């Protein structure tokens, strides 16, 4: 069992190619119609080979 | 063509085309091998487009 | 030689395509633009003094499939041809800047050398069209 | 791109007059150094945008550019 | 064997160095010798060995 | 920076480069970003009208130079031009101006990022955030328009027209 | 500094860089406004970036399109192209192999 | 007889408008519109119908037209007993008659009965009741008693028995209307979709269109009910421009960036097949005989300004209809985020 | 007339296919939702009316709305309808969809599903119980296998429809 | 045309040759031309067919 | 309840199938969007080929 | 109508000749090269029946093993492509003028040239 830490997390620095986003993110709707969204979470997702980087729920849609 | 996904296609379609030389031939065998080998390879190769 | 001028964009390319001229100048012109008026006097001036091009003014307002046929974008526009290729295009008035123009294109065409057969007159969206079959159609047949 | 600000009369229009005297005011002066940057395809920076006065400076600025289309 | 071998050498060449250049953090410089050997000696051991 | 206006949230030109060679580029300002926007902190606070106005001239700036994205997604182009919609907008801020307290238009400001921002990832649809970009006294361009009252009303004043046209139902 | 290589502390302030290196600004301001963005500043590098990105579709953007004229083809459903390629085929066929055939048959 | 009609249009579709309206003919492309345009102020709106599949979306949404408890569908009209006619429009002081003979059909006979049959009841049933005040008739801009189409020739004789039932019937002849779901746009795209190299031209495309939106007819609808002179008065509506067929093709194919091609069949041939073999949507004699004929306003009635309507430009109100088949060819970087 | 002899008892096989298989879309706002999954489970088996869930709207034939509708979710709700295919029913289940409900004085809701997308069928309760929503659902499937032929044609001489 | 004729005339007598020759001038012990062979069974190695 | 007893499920879900009307969206391949099914459906009406029921069967 | 030995001599030829005049993709070199391969498998098969030899069909094997090393290098080098800022495509690596693209323009990340 040896280290793989560097395998595992990628940071960002300034200017930096190589730390930066090298691909277009899918960005996703986990929408109101999706059968493990319940009923109304619309949750925009970042995936990065199906990892999920970025969450932004947008609930609201059964405020009544 | 240039576009790498007709290429792969085409390439495919060469592959096919030497094994069914090798069946008229008559080396069987080596149709059945060449084939799933460099198929499975295909295969891989889709993926790094998809990449 | 002498200008043109046109009103109607199938008589004027029917003109053209008829004439089939080694050097052609289009100028585009529309009334938004306050400034064709002096582009006018500069045109006849030019006109009058170069003898190896063929003038022709179109009147977009009164013609406005030519607009769309010949790519124009922001009147009034010069279009210098080739053999029906586009050698140049410029937009705006100044007159020494057309000159320079007609100038660079006379000089280098009279430096070019065609071999015999493939010297032959060509319409505009010809140039335009075979590249279209070459990379458009295909990217087309792709995507959808 | 100054024809849609059809407050603006381009029969004699000089170019060294402020903004303001061409009937245009602060939203109208971005709205139409805006559009003006969309036509070139261009940036301008925030100190650029700010400093303009006429369309004198923007005509130099856009020369003096080599990444204008 | 030996060919693999050699481009097992050529690939486990150090690539970033310890040195007293402190202007280049925060900037992209892009070196490309690595890509270049790689590919260089890749295509040329392909040709070779088809030969 | 860690945000989403940032310099290097831009999306890569190809798949093994940002840009070309022998450098680095990307576009954020006229087209949306390559990762979602997280969070949006607070307006830093204005102390004067000095700063509002800044902060009001800076948010329309960044509205005009979105504004063909927008108009190109949602398919409302042939509606109104870029230059229609900037116009209209201003005339939304024109009859915003009368606004003098600095931490209320800095809360405008906010919220006014908050909508440009759903209208740039398709959070809104376009026959709702058409409401803003409309014009105020004009037909749109897609469509005809009846010039009935103007006819029949020629030289009327407001009130008169307002008096032959009723201000409720006439069946009850 | 310790583990700071040579980098040097001064007065009120730590320092960042190496003795006469260039302060970047936009360092600073990730330093001092953690993930506080008033507006999406223009300054001189994202105009170059801009003009970067702008720039690998030049072709596209002064490209001179010009609009389609239409025409009724009334020769279109003729198939010219495959009656040539008959005739030479039928040409080739009698030149080699009916004329072999023929001499051969008798 | 008064054809006084006051009401107000000032409210939205929970208001009262003061319109009680008797909609025939709802099932097709007009229908929705129409409806939606008086039903948006607050009326009461009937829609007639036997359509031959209930569960069609033609059917289902026309209840969209007016809120609840303002719109109502009747259901298995029988067109041809005086009974229902006049439960029809018992209540309504408005009725519009849209029912006219459908482009699959090649009958004579079934022309007739749409054209001239079912529009003579309506007209006569509107005479029976005195509570009628506006009754519009839709028929067609190029109608003529010796058109080669069987369908303009109904129509006209449908004019002529309307305006002898009802003499303050107001006759609209619209050129010829382009919307979402019409049979001018949708069959152009739907056609180069199938035949995926060519359009089927049958002739020299030297035929004249005047093409109109469909949102303006339905104002058009509006400030005639406005207009108390337009009671006994034909009016026929059109684009600002004339255009040739072949000019429609190109700008069309301009507009989406599609190169056009237009492949060409004899006439003869075209009018035989379609006259000896089963008749479609895609597929019918109407189509054949109508690209021979000019659809334009002709200046014998008045026209489209008469109703204080300004039309917008074809090339104008065209384009968002064919945003999704644009031609994707070479874009920018910046054109694959949508 | 001699189509009919083929096409009025085919009809009948294509209506008895779409009424033996009625799947509807898996989507449930609010608590409606909970009671259609209570409708769904062994107690009131619906795939015993060949009833079976689909999540796509492109492999569903009816669109069931069982919850509050608020103005945030009527776009998508709208674009949902649109985005199933042909032919479709739309069944509204429960008070928030049939009308406002409980919430039809709010500032934030549809007054009813209906003023979005046509509705063949209302279920009233505040929940409608599993028996309520079964009975719904098999009046729909009894109605639409009867809509391919109510008698719209006419029988002529020989007792023959157009 | 004529060269249509003449093009028809060879590959008629192209196409009869060969049939000719495949019917007759050739042994005949396997089954090759259906229904123009008979299909009986055969007791010896060599019987004709 | 479809047949009696639930006997003929299958026949009435292959029906329901074949009625249901396909959409092809745009910003798809129409051509590869029908093409893939088709060369999947005849894929799959192979593998009885490779089969076997006895000996040399 | 060709024979088989000419015809698969050829054949190895042709596609190292398509092999170089196709435009310098990493992938579509790779492509090719696995084709290259697969030619020549079928070229020791051919003789390897002809001349009733058995190493020839080792050979065929051979290929197999040599070419899916080749391409798992092949496949690493291309992802190494990501890493480093280069384009799959090389001939967009330099600034050498081609007329074979259409659309090949670079130029210096300048805003302007001049100030005074
Ligand atoms: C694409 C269309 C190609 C048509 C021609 C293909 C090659 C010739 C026919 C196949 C062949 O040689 O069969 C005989 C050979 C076997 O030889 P054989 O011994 O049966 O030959 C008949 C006997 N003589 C020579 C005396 C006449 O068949 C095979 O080797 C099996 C082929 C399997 C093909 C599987 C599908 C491929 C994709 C389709
Ligand atoms: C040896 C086998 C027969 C080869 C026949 C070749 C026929 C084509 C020759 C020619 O000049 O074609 C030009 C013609 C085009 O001429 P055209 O009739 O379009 O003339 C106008 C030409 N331009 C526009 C350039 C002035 O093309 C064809 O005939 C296309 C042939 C397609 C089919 C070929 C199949 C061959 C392989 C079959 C395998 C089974
Ligand atoms: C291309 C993407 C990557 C491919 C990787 C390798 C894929 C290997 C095969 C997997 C299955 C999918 C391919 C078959 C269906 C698509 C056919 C195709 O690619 O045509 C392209 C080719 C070319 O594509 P094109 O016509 O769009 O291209 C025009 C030319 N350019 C490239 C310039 C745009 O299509 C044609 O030539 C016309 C259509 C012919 C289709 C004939 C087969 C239809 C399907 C029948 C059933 C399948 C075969 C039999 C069953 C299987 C064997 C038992
Ligand atoms: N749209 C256009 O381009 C133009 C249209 N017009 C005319 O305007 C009218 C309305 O237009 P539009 O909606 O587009 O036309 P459609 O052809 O789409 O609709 C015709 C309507 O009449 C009904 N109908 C047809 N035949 C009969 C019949 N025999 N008995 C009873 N009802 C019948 C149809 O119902 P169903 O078939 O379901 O029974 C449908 O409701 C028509 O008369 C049309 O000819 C005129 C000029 C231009
Ligand atoms: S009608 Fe009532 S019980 Fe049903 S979902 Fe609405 S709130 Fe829940
Ligand atoms: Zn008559």
């Amino acid at each position: 069992m040896n280290r793989s830490i560097f395998q595992l997390w990628k940071p960002e620095s300034p200017r930096s190619n190589v730390n930066s986003k090298q691909i277009k993110t899918m960005n996703v709707n986990f929408g109101p119609q999706h059968p493990a969204a319940h009923g109304v979470l619309r949750l925009i997702l970042q995936l990065n080979g199906e990892i999920a980087e970025r969450f932004d729920p947008h609930i609201g849609l059964l405020h009544r | 063509n240039n576009n790498l996904y007709y290429i792969l296609l085409y390439i495919f379609l060469e592959i096919v085309f030497f094994g069914l030389f090798l069946c008229l031939y008559q080396l069987e065998l080596f149709t059945g091998f060449l084939w799933v080998a460099e198929f499975a390879i295909v295969f891989i190769a889709v993926v790094l487009l998809f990449y | 030689s002498r200008v043109r001028s046109f009103n109607d964009f199938k008589a004027a390319k029917t003109y053209i395509d008829t004439l089939k001229p080694k050097l052609a100048c289009l100028y585009f012109r529309a009334d938004w633009n306050p400034l064709c008026e002096q582009a006018d006097k500069d045109f006849d001036k030019l006109s009058d003094t170069h003898l190896e091009y063929e003038f022709v003014k179109i009147d977009i307002d009164k013609a406005p499939q030519a607009k769309g046929y010949f790519a124009v974008r922001c009147e009034p526009e010069f279009l210098l041809l080739c053999l029906g290729q586009e050698m140049t295009r410029q937009t705006g008035q100044n007159q020494r800047n057309l000159e320079h123009r007609l100038f660079k294109v006379q000089e280098y065409v009279k430096g070019l050398n065609f071999p015999a057969g493939m010297d032959t007159y060509e319409e505009f969206h010809e140039q335009y069209m075979a590249e279209h079959t070459q990379l458009d159609k295909e990217i087309n047949e792709w995507a959808r | 791109v100054l024809s849609n600000f059809e407050q603006v009369n381009l029969k004699n229009l000089r170019w060294e007059q402020n903004f303001k005297k061409l009937g245009l005011d602060s939203l109208d002066q971005t709205a139409l150094l805006a559009s003006i940057e969309h036509e070139f395809t261009i940036l301008f920076p925030d100190g650029v945008f700010e400093g303009f006065e006429n369309l004198e400076q923007v005509v130099n600025y856009i020369l003096k550019n080599i990444n204008a289309v | 064997l030996v060919s693999c071998a050699i481009f097992y050498k050529f690939i486990v060449s150090k690539i970033s160095f310890k040195n007293s250049n402190y202007k280049d953090n925060y900037f992209s410089i892009f070196s490309k010798n690595y890509l270049n050997v790689l590919f260089y000696q890749y295509w040329s051991s392909f040709f070779s060995s088809v030969m | 920076m860690n945000h989403y206006w940032g310099s290097s949230n831009t999306i890569p030109a190809s798949s093994t480069q940002n840009n070309n060679y022998f450098s680095g580029g990307g576009n954020n300002v006229t087209i949306r970003g390559n990762e979602i926007m997280e969070r949006l902190p607070s307006q830093t606070p204005s102390q004067n009208m000095v700063q509002a106005s800044m902060k009001t001239l800076r948010f329309y700036r960044k509205f005009c130079r979105l504004i063909p994205f927008i108009l190109r997604i949602h398919n409302i182009g042939t509606k109104f031009t870029a230059q229609q919609a900037m116009i209209n907008f201003g005339n939304y801020i024109r009859e915003r101006n009368h606004y003098r307290d600095p931490g209320l238009i800095d809360h405008r400001i906010q919220l006014g990022y908050e909508l440009l921002y759903e209208a740039e990832m398709h959070f809104s649809q376009h026959t709702i955030l058409m409401q803003y970009l409309s014009p105020y006294n004009t037909p749109l361009s897609d469509r005809g328009y009846s010039y009935l009252e103007k006819v029949k009303y020629g030289n009327k004043s407001k009130f008169l027209q307002g008096f032959y046209k009723g201000n409720k139902p006439t069946e009850f | 500094v310790k583990g700071k290589g040579s980098i040097r502390k001064g007065i009120h302030g730590e320092g960042f860089g190496a003795p006469s290196h260039a302060h970047d600004a936009l360092i600073h301001q990730i330093k001092q406004s953690k993930d506080t963005m008033d507006y999406q500043n223009i300054t001189n590098e994202v105009a170059q970036n801009f003009a970067n990105h702008q720039n690998n579709d030049r072709w596209v953007y002064e490209r001179r399109k010009s609009n389609f004229i239409a025409q009724v083809d009334y020769e279109y459903f003729k198939f010219n192209h495959w009656r040539t390629a008959w005739r030479y085929f039928r040409n080739i066929f009698l030149l080699t192999a009916g004329v072999s055939f023929l001499y051969n048959m008798e | 007889r008064s054809t006084q009609l006051k009401f107000y249009d000032g409210g939205n579709r929970q208001s009262i408008s003061g319109i009680r309206a008797t909609i025939f003919g709802a099932t097709g492309f007009m229908g929705p519109y129409i409806g939606a345009a008086l039903g948006y102020i607050g009326s009461d709106v009937i829609f007639p119908h036997n359509h031959v599949y209930a569960y069609d979306d033609y059917v289902k949404e026309l209840k969209l037209c007016a809120g609840s408890g303002q719109s109502y569908i009747m259901r298995h009209f029988n067109y041809d007993d005086d009974n229902m006619y006049d439960m029809a429009i018992k209540n309504s002081n408005v009725v519009i008659n849209l029912v006219g003979s459908r482009l699959q059909n090649k009958n004579f006979q079934k022309a007739a009965y749409a054209n001239i049959h079912v529009a003579k009841k309506i007209a006569e049933a509107c005479a029976r009741n005195p509570n009628v005040r506006r009754l519009i008739h839709f028929s067609a801009a190029g109608a003529d008693t010796k058109s080669p189409s069987p369908d303009l020739h109904t129509k006209f004789h449908g004019e002529e028995a309307v305006l002898n039932a009802f003499p303050n019937a107001t006759i609209f002849r619209p050129c010829t209307v382009y919307g979402m779901q019409d049979y001018f746009i949708r069959h152009w795209i739907k056609e180069r979709d199938w035949w995926y190299h060519f359009n089927i031209v049958t002739d020299d495309c030297t035929a004249k269109r005047q093409p109109i939106l469909i949102n303006d007819v339905a104002q058009c609808v509006l400030n005639a009910l406005k207009l108390q002179e337009s009671a006994g008065q034909i009016y026929e509506l059109g684009g600002p421009h004339v255009y040739s067929r072949l000019e429609v093709f190109e700008m069309l194919a301009n507009l989406s960036g599609r190169p056009p091609k237009l492949a060409h069949i004899p006439h003869d041939i075209a009018l035989k097949i379609t006259q000896n073999f089963y008749n479609w949507e895609f597929f019918n004699m109407e189509k054949v005989i109508k690209d021979k004929l000019d659809l334009i306003v002709t200046g014998k009635h008045k026209t489209i300004s008469d109703l204080y309507v300004q039309p917008v430009s074809f090339p104008q109100g065209a384009e968002q209809f064919i945003d999704d088949v644009r031609y994707r060819g070479v874009e920018t970087h910046d054109n694959l985020e949508k | 007339m001699r189509v009919d002899y083929i096409v009025t008892p085919i009809n009948a096989v294509v209506s008895w296919a779409r009424q033996g298989s009625f799947w509807p879309l898996t989507f449930g706002l609010a608590c409606c939702a909970v009671e259609m999954m209570h409708a769904t489970v062994s107690r009131y088996d619906f795939d015993r009316f060949g009833v079976i869930f689909r999540a796509t709207p492109r492999q569903a034939d009816l669109i069931l709305v069982a919850g509050t509708l608020t103005n945030k979710m009527a776009p998508g709700l709208r674009r949902l309808y649109e985005q199933t295919l042909d032919p479709k029913w739309v069944l509204s289940m429960g008070s928030c969809a049939n009308g406002g409900g409980y919430y039809h004085y709010s500032y934030s809701v549809v007054r009813g599903c209906n003023r979005i997308i046509p509705v063949d069928i209302y279920v009233p309760g505040c929940p409608p119980t599993a028996e309520a929503l079964m009975f719904g659902v098999l009046q729909l499937q009894k109605s639409l296998y009867r809509q391919i032929n109510e008698g719209e044609k006419k029988y002529n001489k020989k007792d023959l429809t157009y | 045309g004529p060269l249509n004729i003449v093009f028809a005339g060879v590959a008629f007598l192209m196409f009869y040759e060969n049939n000719y020759k495949k019917l007759y001038l050739n042994p005949r012990y396997s089954y090759t031309m259906p229904y123009l062979q008979s299909a009986k069974i055969t007791k010896n190695l060599y019987e004709k067919l | 309840y479809v047949g009696y007893r639930g006997r003929l499920q299958y026949i009435a879900d292959a029906l329901k199938l074949f009625i249901k009307g396909i959409v092809v969206p745009e910003g798809s391949n129409k051509f590869w969007f029908v093409a893939i099914p088709s060369a999947a459906g005849a894929i799959c009406y192979t593998f009885w080929i490779n089969s076997m029921w006895g000996p040399s069967v | 109508m060709l024979t088989w030995i000419s015809f698969w001599s050829l054949i190895f030829w042709l596609i190292l000749i398509i092999l170089v005049l196709k435009p310098k993709n990493f992938i579509s070199i790779l492509f090719m090269s696995e084709l290259t391969w697969l030619a020549l498998y079928c070229l020791s098969l051919l003789f390897g029946a002809i001349y009733c030899d058995i190493t020839l069909l080792s050979i065929s094997f051979f290929i197999l093993g040599v070419a899916g090393l080749e391409f798992s290098f092949g496949i690493l080098i291309a992802i190494l492509y990501k890493n480093l800022n280069e384009s799959l495509n090389t001939d967009l690596n330099n600034n050498n003028n081609n007329q074979n693209i259409f659309d090949k323009n670079f130029k210096t990340p300048l805003e302007k040239i001049n100030w005074q």
